[PDB]
């Protein structure tokens, strides 16, 4: 019965036969502790070639945000002002889906792309409390502070297991430091498209810019990192006066 | 001197034959006056039919047997002894320990002669001559969950836990006995022999206060665990759990030490150090099963091991008089002298020493 559940859960990723081949793994996966003791790791399934392996208000509570300041993550929707195509062409993809969000059927996220300061992350931290009216283990992260300590080493076998297939991922900022990121997030964004999952984005630049800036050499490994980030959704503008 | 006494108790029950029909048969008679008496007893309770003193005495007057025993004078003195009651079985075993012998001993007399009489045979003189020889109710375990299958830990049992070497059972045998002294009332005796009195104090606070991701050994924690602590030791006084380690006190001594408290508090639980460090086990461990029955205390007289049953039932008892026996790896109570023998879904954080359910 567990196999049935898992099969259909990841049937977008698994090749029926792959499931039966990695049966031992998936069965050992469910049989062991699905939790940890730091709350130090938890088991998650990953597809490696042809085999599946196992790698390790009263609304903001059981959440587990990574590498972020403690109390900045409190934002609502009445308080969020409604302005330009920064906020009048977005509440058309946000509200069509509210109390209607499935797993076993991919959903539409968003990619907030634009300037340096206006309002990158106020439409990924506000909705993280719509993902707090129902309460998901919604992740909120600084990717400027993510390609540094995970280059380090000690512990490194499994460091991004909460940055893959969590019910929600409100990715914020990537503006610091053929890249050290093609067997990393480029295969992280692979499990966000075959185990039935959507993700959330916001950063400093834009789709056109980021493709022209990633991975350089003397190789289209710079123009494959970013359609792993232009698939589940269509990016829309952010415009308005400065906020500093 | 069993036979002089044994019948006395059997009399006034009317059910001192339930284990006694199991123990003694019409062969179990060293004596001569006694053998037909019991057959006049056994003929009765087969309807049955009813059971009392006399239903046998006028039965004996009938089918050829009354002076055979010297009148009713000794038929009276079958009764006149048993200066006791709290034994239980017990007792008829004395007669069975006058019995078992000769079913394994009277069967070796012919042979002692089957060499100068049966001269004359040899091999078949073995095939047969060796054959004969043989012949919440119900106090919870702390949980609000383990409260509806069996319930208790009621009022009297023997419990012996065996999981992988020194794990969370080490915690659990005692994490059975937590929500009883502080969070309700009943003072529970948790004595020790391995983990001393100066070894079971800092880690109950690890188990209580939202304080353990630190840890607590350094003296001073972080600016939060002192704002959130008054849970761990504040009500410890008005509770009722205290710790001892009289090196390794024997099976009679603690058995005789749980008499200070049985008068004082009533004695609620006895969480003992593994009955294996206490001083081949179907013998030594049979002095804490019955202490539960008279002292009226749940007695956690334990073990130190995978888990499997006739595997701790290996060199000793365990699958016998011993009551409920669970199996930690999820609590696999694949044995519980309790009724609903079953597994309860659980887990563990290991972060703040607090265990989980589902």
């Amino acid at each position: 019965q567990d196999v049935q559940a898992f099969l259909k859960e990841n049937e977008e990723v698994i090749d029926q036969k792959m499931i039966e081949k990695s049966l031992n793994k998936l069965y050992e996966y469910i049989e062991q502790s699905k939790n940890c003791s730091y709350c130090g790791y938890h088991p998650k399934l990953v597809v490696n070639g042809r085999s599946i392996d196992i790698e390790y208000k009263k609304q903001q509570s059981l959440m587990k945000s990574m590498y972020i300041q403690q109390d900045l993550l409190g934002a609502t929707f009445q308080q969020v002002d409604i302005s330009d195509p920064s906020r009048l062409a977005m509440f058309q993809h946000v509200t069509d889906f509210l109390k209607s969000y499935n797993e076993t059927g991919k959903g539409k996220g968003l990619y907030l792309y634009g300037k340096f300061g206006v309002g990158k992350t106020f439409m990924l931290a506000a909705i993280a409390n719509e993902l707090a009216e129902k309460e998901y283990s919604s992740m909120i992260v600084y990717v400027p502070e993510f390609v540094r300590e995970l280059k380090n080493s000690q512990t490194l076998e499994e460091k991004l297991n909460m940055v893959k297939t969590t019910p929600v991922l409100m990715l914020d900022d990537i503006g610091a430091e053929s890249w050290v990121r093609d067997e990393v997030i480029g295969t992280v964004l692979q499990h966000r498209m075959s185990q039935q999952l959507p993700t959330f984005f916001s950063s400093n630049f834009s789709p056109d810019e980021l493709k022209h800036h990633f991975t350089y050499s003397q190789e289209v490994k710079a123009a494959r990192l970013m359609e792993r980030i232009l698939y589940l959704a269509a990016p829309i503008r952010l415009d308005g006066e400065n906020r500093r | 001197e069993a036979e002089q006494a044994v019948l006395g108790a059997v009399f006034l029950d009317p059910a001192a034959l339930v284990p006694a029909s199991e123990i003694l048969i019409p062969e179990d008679f060293y004596r001569a006056a006694h053998q037909k008496i019991f057959h006049a007893m056994l003929r009765v309770a087969d309807r049955g039919e009813p059971v009392d003193l006399v239903t046998v005495t006028a039965e004996l007057a009938a089918s050829e047997q009354l002076e055979e025993i010297g009148g009713v004078s000794y038929l009276s003195e079958l009764a006149d002894a048993v200066p006791t009651a709290a034994n239980v079985e017990y007792y008829a075993r004395i007669v069975e320990e006058k019995s078992v012998l000769r079913r394994l001993i009277r069967t070796a007399t012919s042979i002692a002669q089957d060499g100068y009489t049966r001269e004359d045979e040899i091999d078949v003189l073995l095939d047969e001559a060796d054959r004969k020889i043989m012949e919440i109710t119900g106090i919870p375990t702390g949980f609000t969950e383990l409260d509806r299958m069996t319930s208790g830990f009621q009022r009297s049992d023997l419990i012996i836990v065996a999981a992988r070497p020194s794990v969370g059972k080490t915690a659990f045998a005692l994490n059975i006995a937590q929500n009883v002294a502080t969070k309700t009332n009943e003072n529970v005796a948790i004595f020790s022999l391995e983990m001393s009195a100066q070894q079971l104090v800092m880690r109950m606070l690890c188990a209580e206060g939202n304080i353990n991701a630190q840890n607590l050994r350094t003296g001073k924690l972080t600016p939060e665990d002192w704002g959130k602590l008054t849970m761990a030791m504040g009500s410890l006084s008005n509770a009722g759990i205290y710790i001892d380690d009289t090196p390794s006190i024997r099976v009679s001594d603690i058995r005789a030490k749980c008499r200070r408290l049985k008068q004082e508090s009533g004695l609620g639980m006895i969480v003992i150090d593994y009955l294996q460090l206490i001083q081949e086990v179907s013998e030594i461990s049979r002095s804490l099963k019955a202490l539960a029955r008279e002292l009226e205390v749940p007695v956690i007289a334990l073990s130190q091991l995978r888990p499997m049953m006739s595997d701790i039932r290996e060199s000793g008892s365990i699958e016998q008089d011993a009551d409920i026996v669970a199996f930690l790896y999820e609590i696999i109570i694949a044995k519980q002298r309790n009724g609903p023998v079953g597994t309860v879904q659980l887990a563990f954080i290991k972060e703040y020493n607090k265990f989980v359910n589902l």
